């Protein structure tokens, strides 16, 4: 039924397990590059501009 | 209403871009004085003129 | 009710030293982080009554691109030393004083006469720097009182803030039945005779003062 | 609409088949969201039983791309009509025009990089407008039967 | 391109402005150009680094 | 033509006006063109490339997940990325995409007991796509059986 | 595909010397990029004194002492991936120390696939090359710019 | 200047640096707030010149095809290279009559600068590409050669 | 550094007098035979040296090798030859579930084999 | 202080303010500080919950009407409303005949006022038809979809009432302006001439009265601390 209290609980793992991510054609060291997760409230991902 | 980015127009090329959105002011420019003429009230022949 | 709405609440500030403070908040609406953000560095800077150095009479100079026997430090640099010198009146509006200073050694701060309602902060201020030999300077220091800023350029250079720096950041934040919320963190420097405290709420009650007609 | 135009949009609406396309000449009878029921006056039938155009308009049916398609009229309630001349705008269709998308205030500047690496910021006064609004239409099928008992 | 830019869009031998040459300490010069008049470009201030 | 149409209108022949911030309040030093693009919108919206699927479905041949848009939110990873993870000098990352958590149904079930508490630790044995490499080829009539 | 960093070093103090192009005209490519990085086997400069050492490390701070103070000495011994003791995987004085964070990473590390990826984007900015009189004057006489 | 940082300073002081090249970079793009207009850049009022120029040298080589001078296959070398002379001066022309076109006077009045406008400052600076892209946008098309390969 | 390797035998002894051996043949068994085990059978090898196809194309993996090439021919390749794989490499290690020496793999790899 | 004086009034609906006396960092600051009020944060009025006598659902369409229900449900999102009386009231539309939808034509139910008459809603075609419109109103103050009210619903029991996009926001545009200026026994002030634009929904000086209140109510809290 999806829940206010999940939310809350789910702040706190955020910041101890982070995220691995990647284009569709990656073939550098410059592909698998992984980033600490942070709290957002918007659907498409935002991350740096120099990366 | 939107904003875009200034950086793509010299990289890859467009010139039209430029003239469209500056027409396109020029359009609805002579379009925002012609509504102010039935917005007072106003008509009656002047509104054809123009 | 039907119109009220939650006001923010600070307790969450970065205390380090006297002089500079790093404040956060909490609880900002959308529409309200950008505001009040923007709005009071534009009190903060204008609008800061404070104490600074204007007019002065050289005993051995009169025009200001000259160079002093023995000393290292020339007048325009001088001039600038003066200008970030901190100080607070109570009792009188504006005072004329003098530095009589001689010899071998470091120009302090301190030996100047401590006259009727002046209270210096600051003691171990380089003003200047004096040589070999003995040498001798004594300046007859005038000082004004103003609001904010005012330059020699357009006097045909005075500092009137106790403000040194003003930047405020704003940043997203998480609460629970809510979408986005804007977190003001006003990262603050001063030294123009005043505590952060004293500042923002000497500005928020002139902003009151202000909104009060407005009310 | 577009209003920097090109000239071309009066005769690709109309020979697209999409929008109601007028076939003779008259006078509208009866406007409704539903159909246009027009008197032709003019010419009058072969047999008899005067001319009389009618248009059955479609409305929110679906297509091959998940879409919809919106049939909608123009002109009024009572109003002449001639020989070739569009009654009915169909789906992002506008007075003889071919809108598709839409008109928008559009600035060339930075914005703290909100756009970077040709991306877009857009003001919330586009979407308070109801402007570009859609539905996406989804085939949900189902079948039973098929047995030997 | 916008991070690049904007850097130069400051840092650069701009022509006149308003300032001429107002000498500037440390601490006071970022903002005595942020206030007010005095522009972020001018080119030619003095400062005592440290 | 443009500027004789902003002559009728009363516009600015540079189509640069000084505009006061809407948020700060102040100009900008320089002017800035605005416009009208006619901007349109698109069909490959964020739902059709949008896809995220935890655990769950599996395909017919091999213990693997499924194509795509379908069933399983599978999304490959191919041999541009392999070639990529064993650089990024991690073995687990790669092992926990092809052996512990993908080709192994029964080595996640078996993870799926390990994770949740927090004891940790792996072992695989065999990897399971492999034996359809093994079988494929024991049909084709070459023999292959794990001796020694 | 397999071919990678174990073990400690290479025994042997032999290598491929290190110059510039030298292409033509003016430098196409100078000593600077070259040597960064890379291992002193022996590398005698001067007239015969000292200068550089048998193992010591050429980062960032002794190239701009070796390239503003004797500037002279533009060849100097080098090591390389072929030119080492053991033969399975490579020996790590051999390469070179091309990296991130802290100059020279771990011992036992992945090499072969930095250079095949590291050509594999670059794979993609080549072009094929798009599209691209015999006067005798200016080609059959060598002609010098500078003094 | 970032290796400069990373080479001297090392991991715990360089993030400090790099950061603000963006963030601040960014609120430093936005604060100029620039433009893209169409007399934000100024082609060079000599056309009728240096390319009735350029169609004279070639219309004399051209005279020298009628007639009989030079030799058919060199005819269109020189046809070409004469052309092609020209497109490097009008492109000089272009960037001659472009980046050195201040004269502003600055108190004691009478001085020359270097023009800071429009496309300049995402070319010097080095937002992306280069210069030969620019010179399209303004002056001389860029020559696409026949599907064979001559031109 | 990759493709010099393959060599032609010149000298006669344990190795197959002209054949083709590798880099990482030829150096041990000339350097074994010096000073402890034998003198003459100290054979020389001059180079074959070849592009990105035909080297590769030796593996001592018979797991890889049944992968990259044509696997029409060399699944059965490697089982017609009866070859056994027993290598310690990062192809065959990818493919069967096996451990790779890669970054901290190596610290392991190092106390294992 | 300053002083709230000088207001040209033209019409119900548009206004000009102006502002003689404001210190120097003063004109520019709330200037700007209520435009970021005037907008998000404004308690008006708009249509909320809908019951169609006649229709359910939407997405169909009317014997003997021009304009479909998507249409309509954006022809009342811009309607304006004012409220003096009550909280949430329910009204009815009850027309029929040859003509065109006026605005007016509802029972003026106790203390409900309408401010503008001419809006076209709908259009009427046939001789005999008739509609009788069963419309809502809720009370708020920022924009809302939907989505928040179907989070938060425990006694729920309607079906019928088909939803609009709600508009809860009086002002139709914000401009401010500064100029400098002379007064008798004065140095230097900066005049906020205020250019504002409402939808018929609320009055200049209640507006901006409560944009201050609502300033002061955010500031009695930095001033505390």
């Amino acid at each position: 039924r999806e829940e206010a209290v999940v939310w809350d609980i789910l702040d706190e793992v955020i910041r101890e397990h982070p995220v691995l991510l990647n284009r569709a054609p990656t073939l550098h060291r410059l592909g698998i590059q992984a980033f600490e997760p942070v709290l957002i409230e918007g659907k498409a991902i935002q991350l740096h501009p120099l990366v | 209403d939107i904003v875009l980015n200034p950086l793509g127009v010299p990289s890859r090329m467009n010139i039209g871009q430029i003239l469209e959105t500056h027409l396109g002011m020029a359009a609805k420019g002579i379009g925002d004085k012609i509504n102010a003429m039935l917005k007072q009230q106003q008509e009656v022949a002047k509104l054809r003129e123009f | 009710s039907v119109t009220e709405f939650l006001k923010p609440r600070l307790v969450d500030i970065e205390q380090v030293s006297s002089t500079h403070a790093k404040v956060t908040l909490e609880p900002l609406e959308r529409g309200f982080g950008h505001t009040l953000g923007n709005a009071l560095r534009r009190i903060l800077l204008s609008s800061m009554p404070g104490c600074a150095v204007t007019e002065v009479e050289i005993d051995g100079v009169l025009h200001e691109y000259s160079t002093k026997e023995g000393v290292q430090e020339d007048i325009l640099e001088i001039l600038l030393n003066l200008k970030g010198l901190a100080v607070r009146v109570q009792g009188k509006d504006e005072v004329i004083l003098t530095l009589n200073k001689s010899g071998i050694g470091p120009v302090t701060a301190a030996d100047i006469t401590h006259d009727g309602d002046v209270e210096i902060v600051k003691p171990q201020h380089v003003i200047c720097h004096l040589t070999d030999e003995n040498a001798s300077i004594s300046m007859r220091i005038k000082v004004q009182r103003g609001r904010g800023y005012v330059p020699a350029s357009t006097r045909i250079d005075a500092c009137y803030s106790p403000v040194e720096r003003i930047a405020y950041n704003v940043e997203a934040a998480r609460v629970e039945q809510r979408t986005d919320l804007d977190k003001l963190v006003i990262e603050m420097e001063t030294n123009g005779t005043i505590d952060p405290e004293e500042a923002i709420r000497r500005a928020a009650t002139i902003l009151a003062e202000q909104l009060e007609a407005f009310v | 609409k577009p209003l920097v135009g090109t000239g071309m949009e009066r005769a690709v609406a109309v020979d697209s088949g999409v929008t109601a396309v007028a076939k003779r000449g008259g006078v509208v009878q009866y406007v409704d969201a539903s159909r246009i029921v027009i008197k032709v006056n003019e010419d009058e039938m072969y047999p008899g039983e005067a001319g009389i155009d009618i248009y059955n308009l479609t409305k929110y049916t679906r297509s091959n791309q998940n879409t919809c398609i919106n049939q909608m009229p123009c002109v009024s309630l009572g109003e002449p009509v001639e020989r070739g001349d569009v009654l009915a705008d169909g789906p992002s269709t506008d007075l003889g025009e071919l809108a598709l998308g839409q008109n928008m205030r559009v600035a060339f500047m930075p914005w703290n990089g909100y756009n970077f690496e040709d991306s877009i910021l857009v003001s919330e006064r586009v979407v308070q407008e109801d402007r570009f609004t859609t539905i996406h239409i989804q085939e949900l099928a189902c079948v039973s039967r098929d047995t030997k008992l | 391109q916008d991070v690049v830019l904007g850097l130069y869009y400051m840092t650069r031998d701009c022509v006149n402005a308003k300032g001429e040459g107002m000498v500037l300490t440390g601490p006071k010069e970022a903002e005595r150009l942020y206030r007010s008049g005095l522009a972020s470009l001018h080119a030619r201030v003095k400062v005592r680094i440290t | 033509e443009i500027k004789e149409l902003l002559k009728l209108g009363d516009l600015p022949t540079s189509g640069q006006i000084r505009l006061y911030d809407g948020r700060t309040g102040e100009q900008f030093e320089r002017p800035v063109t605005v416009g009208y693009m006619y901007m349109l919108k698109l069909n490959h919206l964020v739902d059709d490339k949008m896809h995220a699927r935890s655990t769950g479905s599996y395909s017919l041949v091999t213990q693997q997940p499924l194509g795509g848009k379908a069933q399983f939110g599978g999304q490959r990873f191919g041999e541009m990325e392999v070639w990529a993870l064993e650089a990024y000098g991690a073995a687990y990352t790669l092992q926990e995409m092809l052996t512990v958590k993908s080709d192994d149904v029964n080595g996640r079930t078996k993870m799926y007991k390990n994770i949740v508490d927090g004891n940790h630790q792996m072992e695989p044995g065999m990897p399971e796509s492999f034996n359809v490499l093994l079988k494929e080829i024991r049909s084709l009539g070459i023999n292959i059986e794990l001796e020694d | 595909q397999d071919l990678v960093v174990t073990e400690d070093d290479c025994g042997t103090h032999e290598g491929i010397m290190m110059t510039p192009v030298i292409e033509g005209g003016d430098v196409k490519e100078p000593l600077r990029d070259r040597v960064l990085g890379r291992v002193t086997a022996e590398d005698v400069l001067k007239p015969g004194t000292a200068d550089i050492l048998v193992p010591r490390n050429t980062l960032l701070h002794e190239q701009w002492c070796d390239l503003l103070e004797e500037n002279s000495v533009d060849a100097v011994k080098v090591r390389s991936v072929v030119s080492c003791d053991t033969d399975f995987g490579v020996c790590a004085h051999c390469y070179g120390r091309d990296l991130a964070r802290g100059h020279i990473i771990n011992k036992g590390e992945a090499i072969g696939v930095i250079a095949a990826q590291s050509i594999g984007e670059p794979g993609t900015q080549l072009t094929m090359r798009t599209f691209h009189a015999s006067r005798a004057a200016a080609e059959s006489s060598i002609q010098v710019k500078n003094k | 200047m970032l290796n400069t940082c990373y080479r001297i300073l090392g991991l715990k002081p360089t993030v400090i640096f790099a950061d603000q090249i963006m963030y601040t970079g960014f609120a430093y793009a936005a604060r100029s707030g620039a433009s893209v207009g169409i007399d934000d850049m100024v082609i060079p009022e000599k056309k009728h010149e240096i390319i009735s120029e350029a169609e004279a040298e070639v219309a004399e080589i051209q005279e020298q095809f009628q007639s009989g001078l030079v030799t058919a296959g060199e005819r269109y070398n020189k046809v070409i290279d004469i052309w092609a002379a020209a497109n490097d001066r009008v492109s000089k022309a272009m960037m001659d009559n472009l980046q050195t076109e201040t004269v502003i006077n600055r108190d004691g009045q009478e001085e020359k600068q270097v023009s800071f406008n429009s496309i300049y400052m995402m070319a010097d600076s080095g937002a992306r590409g280069s210069a030969a892209q620019i010179r399209q946008l303004a002056g001389m098309r860029g020559l696409m050669a026949k599907p064979d390969g001559s031109i | 550094r990759q493709m010099l390797r393959k060599a032609t035998i010149v000298n006669a002894g344990s190795s197959d007098f002209l054949e083709g051996e590798q880099v990482e043949y030829s150096r041990v068994k000339i350097a074994n035979r010096e000073l402890e085990a034998n003198g003459k059978v100290g054979a020389t090898y001059s180079r074959d040296l070849l592009g990105i196809t035909k080297a590769s194309l030796a593996t001592e993996s018979f797991i890889s090798a049944a992968s990259f090439q044509e696997t029409t021919r060399v699944l059965t390749e490697a089982a017609v030859a009866g070859k056994r794989d027993e290598l310690r490499g990062l192809k065959e290690n990818v493919i069967v579930g096996r451990l790779i020496p890669a970054g901290t793999g190596y610290a392991y790899h190092q106390d294992r084999m």
